[PDB]
């Protein structure tokens, strides 16, 4: 009883579908074609990963342009949003920082006014003062 | 290292677990205090009841709350 | 892969759940045999689940065909004109049904990447960044080293 | 009085807290342009295309400019335009033209 | 009707003189064109914000490459502020009364 | 905010031409702040495949 | 970031452990029943 | 009062408010925008709103697409409760980190159950001849949100 492999034709066509736009012989020989493709999902997933990576990179450069805008440098401006209990992630702030310019203003005006009571509390050496924006407030 | 690590249950990191204070306990952790973190667990509400027991929560000053967000 | 293929916007048809939700599903055709081992599920969902189905969900109809085929299908079709094609070949009561499911709550739009999980119009309010909305006016509004 | 940041520009911008603590607001109209921080429109519209002789010549004498270059010197003077290097300008290969997708996805 | 703007659908192609003719309905005289923004004159791209003003207070305003075109654009959106078609403007309602 | 599609578009990737003054500075915290304005790194809608970048004068 | 200041007020280190953020069902039906449990 | 380079930090001096006159002064911006909400002048909102583990920026009519399954029939509308920040034209509220459910109320529609096309995933390993393909389809679910309102009541 000889089996051959009648369907080898869709065998092939389930790898060299995905290497159609490839440049040079990858688009056609089933051999390069083979390898050129799996290199492509590999680097593909791999990439997937990355690819959370580079949007975050982005929106802090342009967190970073929107807050120098105000003259007030990027990690200033975290973490004294941080310190007035407002957690906007990175994504949002961005979103902000173009789409709405005012808001963003505001924002900053809030870091800034954050910053200068820490500075304000810091330098004078006393537990009475609490300014009205470092007041720290529980859920209810 | 790893062994006592495994048979403290402290597999997983920044997991917090709990743990007597007595000497048997002390002398694996004294083997790798430098793996860890260890700090007093505190009861201000004292200890649960068994009605508290779903309301529960472990607060990162180290204090175990029992009534958690009451309406 | 995403180079490979098409992609498009996220999008609704019509404007769906705006004014009113429009269920976008339009009908469903089943093809089985009455006497084939492969449709066995295929039967069993039509005696038991069409019917209520077929309450649950009064805007779609559903054409149920017996006839001597290997491999019973169902064809979902919608109001945006889209045909989608499916194998219920070899399957359950429970997997056609949950199939069916998804067939109801899809919008018939193409299945490919979406480029991004929102869309809007009008993103905008209250203004839209230009290199001068953050900068002062000077006066006169002389340049930088303009005299006047 | 008091502002962390200049009302010059964009918005004039008020920090308010809310007495209960619990919410932060701000109010921050538009900041309009002042009249006198602007200067009047350039206005510049001049015709001397114009022969007194024969004006129907005249009107044809502003349909009389047209001009052709090299591939070199045209490269140049469009990359100077738009201050581009001059790579930018040259065609691309049968290839490259074949992959533009014929319709791309519109969003808005 | 959604997404899409006034002068989308409208098609008007003086937009200036309709702004006149709706000021003097409003009693308010006299739209002067006054440049605000620019940047590049020498430029293949210029940038112009052309300002309208009434009474020197400032009703509308608008960029474009040339300052004819931000001229007519800083119209369309005076006429669009007039007219409360607007993108702040409060969105439709569906609702059941 | 209300801009017809075109101008509003145009306006938003505007370039702009910054003068600095080079007059007894360090010719590196110069290059500094020249090499971000270059970029266009500057602007909230900065990305790597937008042209976005201005022009800067030194002198 | 900001984790330290975070454990200094007594929060949680990340913002997703524990406070109201997280704790909170973050929808419900429009009538005001509750929605079924979150998994997490 | 000599003055050397040093001997002056290099930076404005601060002068922050008294303490009661703010307290006044927030009370009554307060008061103003409370003004502004209870006349109806705001014109169009958008919404920070932290939902299925993701901040969006939401305005009435737009789309989102929420990466997992909800349970909700397709149609029905939902109340999104978490709201990180409101918006308007003239004024924003913030929240510490969160609004009061009397303050503002979005709802949303559910348009649309279904899932995501396919995502390949491989793993590969030099001469060790070591291959997995994987495909992932995740379950997807698509929101119209509809309105934004937004009570008077703020103080
Ligand atoms: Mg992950
Ligand atoms: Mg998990």
């Amino acid at each position: 009883l000889r089996s051959r492999v009648t369907d080898r034709y869709w065998r092939v066509q389930e790898v060299l579908k995905h290497a159609r736009h490839f440049r040079g012989r990858k688009n056609r020989c089933y051999r390069l074609a083979v390898r050129a493709v799996t290199r492509a999902f590999v680097k593909c997933t791999r990439a997937r990963r990355l690819k959370k990576r580079s949007l975050r990179t982005l929106w802090i450069n342009r967190i970073t342009a929107a807050s120098q805008e105000h003259g007030l440098k990027y990690p200033a401006f975290i973490i004294n949003l941080i310190k007035c209990q407002v957690e906007l992630n990175r994504k949002v702030l961005a979103d902000l920082a173009i789409y709405e310019p005012k808001t963003f203003k505001s924002l900053a005006a809030l870091a800034k006014r954050r910053r200068e009571e820490g500075f304000a509390a810091a330098l004078g050496d006393g537990k009475e003062p609490d300014g009205i924006f470092s007041r720290v407030v529980q859920h209810r | 290292e790893k062994d006592i690590i495994k048979m403290l249950g402290l597999e997983k990191a920044h997991t917090p677990q709990v743990h007597k204070n007595i000497p048997s306990v002390n002398a694996k952790l004294k083997v790798v205090k430098h793996l860890i973190r260890i700090k007093p667990l505190k009861l201000p509400q004292g200890l649960p009841t068994e009605e508290d027991m779903a309301n529960t929560c472990l607060k990162s000053n180290g204090e175990l709350v029992v009534r958690w967000l009451l309406n | 892969t995403a180079r490979g293929t098409a992609s498009r916007f996220l999008t609704s048809v019509l404007h769906n759940g705006l004014g009113r939700y429009v269920q976008q599903l339009q009908r469903l055709s089943f093809s089985l045999s009455r006497d084939a081992p492969s449709s066995r599920g295929a039967r069993e969902f039509v005696e038991r689940e069409v019917t209520d189905f077929a309450r649950r969900n009064p805007g779609v109809v559903i054409y149920v065909n017996p006839r001597p085929c290997c491999v019973p299908r169902v064809v979902a079709e919608y109001l945006n004109g889209a045909v989608r094609e499916e194998s219920i070949h070899c399957k359950s009561v429970e997997e056609i049904a949950a199939l069916v499911q998804k067939l109801a709550d899809q919008s018939g739009l193409d299945v490919i990447r979406i480029r991004k999980p929102f869309h809007t119009d009008s993103p905008s309010i209250q203004g839209q960044w230009h290199p001068f909305t953050n900068k002062p006016t000077t006066l006169g509004g002389l340049r930088p080293r303009e005299v006047q | 009085t008091y502002s962390s940041l200049p009302d010059d520009y964009n918005c004039k911008v008020e920090l308010a807290l809310t007495s209960d603590g619990r919410t932060i607001v701000c109010y921050h109209p538009s900041v309009d342009i002042p009249y006198e921080h602007t200067k009047p429109i350039p206005r510049p519209d001049p015709v001397h295309n114009i022969e007194e002789t024969h004006d129907l010549v005249l009107k044809t004498r502003l349909e009389e400019k047209g001009e052709h270059l090299e591939q070199g010197p045209m490269i140049e003077q469009l990359s100077k335009m738009f201050f581009t290097t001059k790579h930018r300008w040259y065609p691309r290969g049968q290839y490259h033209r074949r992959r533009r997708k014929p319709n791309p996805p519109k969003d808005r | 009707m959604t997404g899409k703007e006034l002068f989308e659908m409208w098609t008007i192609t003086n937009p200036m003189g309709l702004l006149v003719e709706e000021l003097k309905k409003r009693k308010i005289s006299a739209p002067e064109s006054r440049l605000t923004r620019q940047s590049g004159s020498t430029t293949a791209l210029p940038v112009y914000f052309v300002g309208l003003y009434c009474d020197r207070k400032l009703i509308a305003e608008g960029p474009g490459e040339t300052v004819l075109v931000a001229e007519e654009e800083a119209a369309r959106v005076a006429l669009r502020k007039l007219f409360g078609f607007t993108e702040n403007r409060r969105p439709w309602d569906y609702s059941k009364p | 905010s209300s801009f017809s599609k075109a101008p509003q578009q145009w306006a938003t990737f505007a370039r702009v031409w910054y003068l600095l003054d080079g007059k007894m500075q360090p010719p590196g915290k110069l290059a500094a702040m020249a090499s971000v304005k270059l970029q266009g790194l500057h602007k909230p809608v900065y990305h790597q495949l937008s042209d976005c970048g201005d022009h800067v004068v030194i002198m | 970031a900001g984790s330290q200041w975070r454990l200094q007020q007594g929060f949680a280190a990340n913002p997703s452990g524990y406070g109201p953020l997280t704790e909170l069902p973050d929808w419900s039906y429009a009538d005001g029943r509750p929605a079924p449990p979150m998994k997490g | 009062v000599p003055k050397t380079s040093l001997g002056s930090p290099p930076w404005p001096d601060i002068v922050l408010p008294d303490p009661v006159e703010e307290t006044r002064h927030h009370a009554e911006v307060v008061g103003q925008v409370n003004e502004l909400i209870a006349a109806g002048r705001y014109g169009r909102l958008f919404a920070v709103v932290h939902f299925a583990g993701h901040q969006w920026k939401v305005t009435a009519e737009d789309l989102i697409l929420i990466e997992n399954e909800l349970d909700v029939a397709c149609g029905e509308r939902i109340r999104l409760e978490k709201v990180l920040l409101v918006g308007a034209d003239n004024f924003t509220l913030l929240g510490k980190p969160l609004l009061g459910k009397e303050l503002v109320r979005v709802e949303a529609t559910v348009i649309e159950k279904t899932e995501s096309w396919p995502k390949i995933n491989m793993k590969f390993q030099k001469r060790k001849n070591y291959q997995r393909k994987r495909i992932t389809v995740n379950p997807q679910t698509v929101l119209r949100i509809n309105s934004i309102e937004i009570a008077p009541c703020l103080c």
